[PDB]
């Protein structure tokens, strides 16, 4: 069971206790319930709270990066027949602002990857089906520089092989971090500039920032050979926390994030217009 | 490892300072630090441990820092000493291992290999 | 390996206590699926963290 | 089986 | 049993370890292992501070050169350890504070070398000075922190009078004060001889006439280090070879706290 | 303009602490940087409104109710120990819920006092001090 | 249970043991911890060497070889409607490497075939779906001469037939060594010259190769009959020792492979530079 | 033929001991996955090939 | 009890002995002793032949010697010992043969001498070449017999094409196989460090992918001695001390008899 | 079955 407080028959009252009146100077919450100012029935309570549980607020696969990647004849210009992305879950606003809620977390992470793809130009014949290799590159790992370059053997490194047309790809992701808990906030630096410095760009580093590359890359790339015809993808990749434990909220972000950190820029004006004494 | 003969004698300072201060420049700024005092003589070599001490519980493999593990230095405690007929340089030969309490994860490729088109 | 337990029955069909089965198909955890059965804590450490905690019918201050 |  | 030897000793206080393939055993002064104020012996009522492996750990002095005309070096415990870490910090920021110590000399040098050193730890070791003034010596010359001081062959008494050096004056074979150096034996000592020795270990007990007093006020420990037998080598008259002084504060702690004590040394 | 670039020295004010702004002045001389933070206040200094800050541990000094606010800080992070030299771990941020004022006086003015003490505090990895460069 | 070692406290020391000198001479290293040197705190030890256990450290499939194989016209010139690839993991850098920090090895091995094409030409029409047979030939059998000759027939030889879009076909084979274990490195010969030999080309061998043939080869064609336009296609293998067993460990490779054999040639210098006194 | 295994549960969900089944369906022993329960050995055939073992307090030369 | 020591060894085996006043222990190669073929690890159905006494003694290599320009020796075995009395006569007499080994490496000085050789036992050491051609080295050049090889500073590719030398190119740091010489201590073995030990002493165990097989065509073992640290003396530019090889067969056994095996090593 |  699961279920909330029944509200208890509650009658009259004449009397030295007075629950009405408190001090929140103390830094406490009221604890008052409906029956400590009015008269009351008895209600057998029925709802609960089974939604609002830390897992299933989170317990929702959502979108966290869009990788494009072309396959294409190999010309001697900057292309996209590889494109790489760093693992995050702030380059959209949603899941991050859900996230944000607390202040450290713990889970295991989801990862679902929806590929579509399309012919960029009116003609020139069509293309047989492709396969898609995401490789994860973990920091230290060798990057690739090209798109049938030797780091795309993975001997080690993990990598997903989809077909187009298939289900979405699926893999799961243990807690991985270097703490007991990850932090969605850090107020600190990763480097202290001391006196004794040669430059004071020495001891420099970015506010907020841990790690450099924090989690790595996913490499994206197109494992066929280019048909006579170009086409564009497309690679959606959805985020999903399980297992999930938080601590320490915070309040909402309430108004647009600026980059990575707590930064603020515009519209700092949530806040609409009402009349003090309008309903 | 002490590779000079058997003549000749010495006192080294070796030592570690956990990161967060300035690297050792000085025997006296390196002596503040976990260290030991290796006295050359019959048994030829000596260890000094490196402890875990470390504010994440893994570092990381590369270079960064904010998993920094710190500075490691030798210094001169009296001098290298010996008699006539002797030579008077010589080499030092250093080894590393892990003690019984090292671990590693997540499985990757290393940098040290590659290959050609 | 098969864990059997309870579903939380809203809607009823006209046929009591009707259960869902599980199987972990794999060796590590974080490849497993979210359980959901939860358990809920006090609003206390928030709600009132105060060295002298006092009842709601007595002066807050005193 | 394991019958919660 | 399975092959230990009095030469060879691992001392690790703290972060610290040393280590010694040449020892002639250790000694403990008058018998006696540092420890903390017993309640029955205490007389501040203030709850102590004991910083532990913070400040119990070897700190290294500063190495001095021995060579044929040297004549000796002195050392005041607390004062040459005064700007040691955070040693010296608790010791400045309380009125008191009381340490034992262990004391490890450092002098190596080769089958074909010779010499040997006189290592004193002396309780109270009020040395004498400059003048036709009696008890004159300054306090900041009466301190030379890490660095310490040395012993002259004879007596030069500072003569200017008009503007006085108030520096100590201490002549090696009177032990710097009025009496024989060869008496010096019966205060805690080793002798570093170097066809036996590459160093001697002593480890001093707090003496005093109190339980606990202040070190800024007050040296408890002398280390006087003379050489006994002339250093000498092969044939060439201008041999050096380095002596280590390598100390550690033991069972340190302190009462009094207030606003830290900055000394004038000018 | 540019993300995550407040210095450390600034980040930093030791004892002297920083202050809330009414209003966001971007230091727009990008040239040469002041690379200092802008807090603004209805926004606790952190793009959140100022007003749910009472999710954090706290107390109201109200003048007809209290002299003062006594709160007793555990030590919170993702570790068990960390630098404190390059990371705080808590933040204390005092700010006017409602502005001073007395008799008819527009110049009214109290001192505010803050005394900490640290708690249950150890330390590890000794070495050699480290000198920041706070200039 | 596999956790690490706890941590022990360990005060002070003033003794005749002395664990901090040592001598290597021995051929031994020093079993020390940092309560040995250091005084220590008592740490209850979570941590476990569970991910570098041998098993865990291949456990990963990487790619051995590219077979690319033509669907065209039989024209009657050299052509690629057919291709044959020795079965190795040497025509490859990254699992070479790790196979070969250990002398000895025994383990079954997972293949697994990942089939991507495409079209050649702007165009002549196009394609219908492709069926692809990959056929073990081990030394000894019938190799083919022709994309559609009777050695295909595969009356006794393994042959896997791959549906191109289908997931990418999978087998596994047993240990199947000549030797107890397979031989990372063999310091000889398969011949010795005799003096009374006649030319003395009779006697002589390749350094440290074993067997001509080795394993065998996977012979792979397109079972299709040809389109009227082209279809090229790529098999890509990857390789995963799965229940394995190491021997006599070994140092890493530090230079650039040159063949199959121990030899180098070039890129001799593995070492950056760095002064002896910078950290 | 059913073999149930427990889990070493890394990140656990607010909800104790955790298993995995597994099943062989092929005769060859080859064809199975891997089992990934390994067990570890003492270093000392190379890091102490020693004909007289000594211990570590001791003088390695005597 | 009584005296005995790491230091002082008396190995015996057949009719010889070897004594040693300053061994640094001994090793056994990977924790194992050597050991005959088991029954139920048996390939070859026809009776063994063990020689025992007549083939397991030692047999002592020409000397080497070692000065300051020495880059290294190597040696393989069966190979070093395949003329040593009836040992070479079994090894040819029969298609198969397994053996093991106790390798004994003898190098002394003087107190004054410095220098550190490092001596290595490798299972499968496939050495480096000559050449472009990859996998070249002719039977007779990779076997040097009791000469053993040596190693160079750097890779000289030998170039002349149109007749080849094909010959082993060892180059030193690279411990002659492309992997760095650092990391050649998780290989079985020992420091012969001047001050420390006058000689080496490895035991080897028959180490192979298979129980027994041909030692004609093929090497176990590899014997690897580098100069750690290089040989001086005194001042004199030019010292040069010996270093001598002997070892002993152990544990070994034969099958497949026949006519005798004459290899062509011109 | 066989649970370990
Ligand atoms: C502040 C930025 O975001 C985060 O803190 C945050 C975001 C994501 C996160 O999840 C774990 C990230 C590392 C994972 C990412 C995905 N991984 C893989 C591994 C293999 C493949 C094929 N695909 N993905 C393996 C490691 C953990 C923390
Ligand atoms: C030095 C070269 O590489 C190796 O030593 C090494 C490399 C691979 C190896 O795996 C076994 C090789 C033989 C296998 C190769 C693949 N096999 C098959 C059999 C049937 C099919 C359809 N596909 N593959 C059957 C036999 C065993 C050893
Ligand atoms: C406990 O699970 C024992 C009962 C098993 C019942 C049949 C399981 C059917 C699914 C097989 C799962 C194999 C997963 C790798
Ligand atoms: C032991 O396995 C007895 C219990 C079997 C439970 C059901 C198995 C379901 C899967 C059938 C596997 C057939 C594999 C060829």
């Amino acid at each position: 069971q699961d279920s909330l407080p029944d509200t208890k028959a509650s009658g009259p009252a004449h009397s030295k206790e007075v629950p009405a009146l408190t001090a929140v100077e103390t830094g406490a919450t009221n604890p008052l319930a409906p029956s400590d100012t009015v008269q009351t029935r008895h209600v057998v309570q029925r709802r609960s709270r089974s939604e609002s549980t830390i897992e299933s607020f989170f317990a929702r696969g959502a979108c966290v990066a869009i990788i494009e990647v072309d396959n294409e004849q190999p010309t001697t210009r900057a292309q996209k027949l590889f494109a790489m992305w760093r693992i995050t879950y702030k380059d959209t606003v949603q899941l991050r602002r859900k996230l944000e809620f607390f202040t450290y977390s713990r889970f295991d992470m989801e990862f679902t990857f929806v590929v579509t793809a399309n012919f960029t130009n009116a003609n020139n014949g069509h293309a047989l089906n492709q396969v898609y290799q995401i490789m994860y590159i973990p920091p230290g790992a060798p990057t690739p520089k090209s798109w049938d370059d030797y780091t795309w053997q993975t001997s080690s490194n993990p990598s997903i092989f989809y077909t187009y047309g298939a289900a979405p790809a699926r893999i799961s992701v243990p807690y991985v971090g270097l703490a007991n808990a990850y932090s969605h906030f850090y107020d600190g630096f990763a480097k202290v500039p001391l006196k004794t410095d040669a430059n004071d760009q020495i001891g420099d580093s970015l506010y907020s920032a841990m790690t450099v590359d924090d989690f790595g890359v996913l490499a994206v790339r197109v494992v066929n050979d280019h048909n006579p015809t170009k086409v564009t993808s497309k690679v959606r990749i959805y985020m999903k926390p399980k297992h999930v434990r938080v601590w320490c909220p915070r309040p909402p972000r309430a108004v647009p994030y600026y980059g990575p950190g707590v930064d603020y820029r515009n519209n700092l004006d949530p806040l609409s217009e009402k009349g003090l004494t309008t309903y | 490892l002490f590779c000079g003969s058997m003549m000749a004698t010495g006192k080294i300072l070796v030592a570690y300072a956990p990161p967060g201060a300035q690297p050792p420049t000085s025997r006296k700024e390196a002596m503040l630090g976990t260290h030991v005092i290796w006295d050359l003589g019959l048994q030829s070599s000596c260890t000094m441990v490196v402890p875990w001490i470390s504010n994440v519980t893994y570092r990381q493999t590369t270079q960064d820092s904010f998993t920094e593990g710190g500075y490691i230095s030798m210094f001169y405690q009296t001098r290298i000493v010996v008699p006539l007929s002797t030579p008077k340089s010589m080499s030092m030969l250093g080894f590393v291992s892990a003690c019984n309490d090292f671990s590693v994860r997540l499985l990757r490729d290393t940098t040290h290999i590659s290959q050609s088109a | 390996g098969a864990q059997v337990s309870s579903q939380k029955v809203g809607a009823h069909e006209n046929s009591s206590t009707i259960n869902y089965t599980t199987i972990n198909y794999y060796k590590d955890s974080a490849s497993n699926a979210a359980s959901k059965q939860d358990y809920s804590q006090d609003p206390s450490k928030f709600t009132e963290p105060l060295k002298d905690v006092l009842i709601k019918t007595a002066p807050a201050l005193n | 089986i394991s019958e919660v | 049993a399975c092959g230990y030897s009095d030469r060879v000793l691992q001392l690790t206080l703290g972060n610290s370890t040393i280590t010694t393939q040449e020892a002639a055993n250790s000694v403990v002064a008058y018998g006696r292992w540092p420890e903390f104020i017993r309640d029955d012996e205490a007389n501040p009522v203030d709850q102590p501070t004991e910083p532990d492996v913070a400040t119990c750990r070897f700190y290294t002095l500063d190495t001095v050169m021995w060579g044929k005309e040297s004549k000796g070096w002195w050392w005041k415990l607390p004062d040459a350890l005064r700007d040691m870490g955070l040693f010296g910090q608790n010791m400045y920021y309380h009125y008191l504070g009381r340490s034992g110590y262990t004391v490890h000399v450092q002098c190596n040098a080769s089958k074909f070398h010779q010499g040997a050193l006189g290592v004193f730890a002396i309780p109270e070791y009020c040395l004498a000075g400059d003048s036709d003034k009696q008890r004159y010596t300054s306090y900041a010359n009466a301190n030379p922190g890490e660095r310490g001081g040395k012993f002259y062959s004879q007596f030069n008494k500072d003569n200017a009078v008009t503007s006085p050096k108030r520096e100590f004056c201490p002549v090696d074979y009177l032990l710097g004060c009025g009496v024989l150096l060869g008496n010096a034996f019966v205060y805690p000592h080793q002798i570093i001889n170097l066809r036996t020795n590459n160093s001697a270990t002593i480890v001093l007990p707090y003496v005093n006439a109190l339980a606990i007093d202040s070190m800024v006020k007050h040296n408890n420990w002398g280390i006087a280090i003379l050489p006994l037998s002339p250093l000498d080598f092969a044939q060439d008259s201008s041999v050096e070879i380095p002596i280590t002084v390598t100390i550690a504060p033991m069972c340190s702690e302190f009462n009094g706290l207030r606003n830290v004590t900055a000394p004038k040394f000018q």
